[PDB]
């Protein structure tokens, strides 16, 4: 069924899924007509595909001319995501399709399960969390390679660089979401947080800087501090 | 006019003969119905008085045979038989008459009712949908369950209705996901009103025998199944004007009908209000919204 704080080691364990986000396939800025009405004019996408447990990202990027000539485009969106996830599905040998895909919004719940009919096996779940992936494209790289996509593509990266190595899944996902949560609370003073120090670098493999584990540990206290923060500023406490 | 006679009453039962329905008490003497119109199908139905649950009946056509009722008192019920003796049945009919023990089919005349509620219901497409070939006449109970509840279990009893499913393959063309998802055109016209049902009629018998079975015998699964074909229409762009406007009569007369404390448990809030005030024929019901607004307006 759904996906919640209940059972929340689901995902870390060895049963194949991937997250689903959709909040950055269609992306517009709203600006005024010379006869003072409203147009957006709308910039690249992604579909943000996210396997928890190894951090394979599938980043499919969604380029302007998709949606070119098209109307209802917020609701064709949520249908290009579907297609687009089962495209990728499809491509994968057998024993890397998932067994579950979680949408993180419920509005996807259909027009995925209508995209996965030849899947029957495939539980299509949403979930509970309000997860901060909408904050992908506050990282760099990420947004770089999505800003200057000329056709459709997808590239992929491994959200937890080389994390995994020292840490466990449960833990590289609970700071990939501590990071995104603090790149969604204050992009500014997140961004400031993870490179104030010159000497840490982000490798050209990487998305991330390259901390010691030391210095993920007042990384993290840093990136906790701003969404407290932020939420007494937000809420004046 | 066809008469259906009863051998005997032996337990207090509400009958039910179309639209109409009698409380008949512990071996009153009863010993039937006349007057019962020809040319349509027609349903007898039982609600016991001391076991309101399992409510049942028979669905029958007289032009199909000679049917009367009897209690078996072994399995507790009111059994619809076939007399094949002719001049047998015409004599206890026509002694039944004269002792004057039968009750009338009340058709007021001006009243065109039944007719309006069975227009494309016949007797041929009620045994497929209720398989028992060696009676003319079919059961049907509040309990039966549908082909479609069995899947998601006794199959012999089993209401086979067409199976309709808006996430199934059958439903969507691969590469049109989303628009056949959005508007079911191709679902209702190239798939059931084409393939399957082969014309609108057959679609409207099948609905309105669902709809029967639902306000009759309080059968859910026949409930589900009349929601579904609604929904089918309502949800397709692009439907045929005569089917259109056929359906308004249907439903129209549908709601007409349907008794008035039963909203709760017969209507489906989120079908009905996609149907009138959503979906692409939210302009087409003209006569069904007037009926349905002035009559459950709480349901909206
Ligand atoms: C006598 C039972 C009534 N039914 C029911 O439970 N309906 C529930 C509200 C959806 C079936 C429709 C006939």
């Amino acid at each position: 069924g759904a996906m919640n704080s209940s059972n929340y080691a689901e995902l870390f364990n060895n049963d194949i899924k991937l997250f689903v986000d959709d909040t950055n396939v269609y992306r517009v800025t709203v600006h005024k007509t010379f006869e003072g009405n409203v147009a957006t004019k709308a910039i690249n996408g992604c579909i943000f595909t996210l396997n928890p447990k190894t951090g394979h990202l599938f980043l499919k990027i969604i380029h302007t001319s998709v949606w070119a000539g098209q109307k209802r485009l917020s609701q064709l969106a949520k249908w290009k995501t579907a297609e687009e996830v089962s495209a990728l599905v499809r491509s994968l040998p057998k024993e890397e399709q998932p067994k579950q895909i979680i949408v993180t919004r419920k509005a996807m719940l259909d027009p995925l399960e209508v995209h996965m009919l030849d899947f029957p096996n495939i539980a299509i779940r949403p979930t509970e969390l309000r997860l901060p992936f909408s904050a992908a494209m506050s990282i760099d790289k990420l947004s770089d390679v999505v800003m200057k996509a000329t056709e459709p593509q997808m590239v992929l990266f491994n959200i937890y660089d080389d994390w995994l190595d020292r840490i466990s899944s449960y833990t590289a996902f609970s700071r990939l979401t501590l990071l995104l949560r603090a790149l969604k609370t204050n992009e500014e003073s997140a961004k400031m947080i993870l490179l104030s120090d010159p000497t840490i670098t982000i490798k050209s493999y990487h998305l991330w800087p390259s901390f010691t584990d030391e210095q993920w540990i007042t990384i993290e206290s840093q990136m906790r501090d701003l969404i407290l923060t932020e939420y007494g500023r937000k809420y004046n406490v | 006019m066809n008469t259906v006679p009863f051998t005997s009453a032996p337990i207090e039962v509400t009958i039910g003969i179309d639209q109409y329905s009698f409380n008949v008490k512990e071996n009153q003497p009863f010993h039937g119905i006349k007057d019962i119109p020809i040319g349509h199908v027609h349903v007898i139905h039982f609600q016991h008085a001391d076991n309101s649950s399992m409510r049942y009946g028979y669905w029958f056509d007289c032009r199909m045979g000679n049917f009367y009722i009897q209690y078996d008192p072994k399995d507790g019920l009111y059994k619809m038989m076939e007399e094949r003796d002719g001049a047998k049945f015409e004599n206890i009919v026509h002694n039944f008459k004269e002792r004057q023990m039968m009750v009338s089919y009340p058709k007021i005349d001006e009243d065109d009712t039944w007719y309006n509620l069975t227009e494309f219901v016949q007797m041929d497409k009620i045994r497929k949908i209720v398989r028992k070939d060696e009676n003319q006449f079919s059961y049907v109970d509040s309990s039966m369950t549908t082909v479609q509840e069995n899947e998601l279990s006794d199959p012999a009893h089993s209401l086979n209705y067409t199976v309709i499913n808006f996430k199934s393959r059958e439903a969507i063309r691969p590469g049109h996901e989303m628009e056949d998802f959005l508007d079911k055109s191709y679902y209702l016209n190239t798939v059931m009103l084409q393939g399957i049902f082969k014309n609108s009629s057959n679609y409207f018998g099948e609905l309105q025998f669902a709809f029967l079975n639902a306000m009759f015998f309080g059968n859910y699964g026949s409930s589900l199944q009349w929601h579904a074909m609604i929904e089918l229409i309502c949800s397709s762009a692009t439907v045929p004007k005569h089917m259109l406007d056929k359906l308004d009569e249907i439903l129209y007369y549908q709601i007409k009908t349907l008794p008035e404390q039963y909203s709760d448990i017969l209507l489906n809030e989120r079908v009905w209000n996609i149907c009138l005030y959503s979906s692409f024929q939210k302009n087409s019901l003209h006569n069904t919204e007037k009926i349905m607004e002035n009559k459950y307006p709480e349901l909206l």
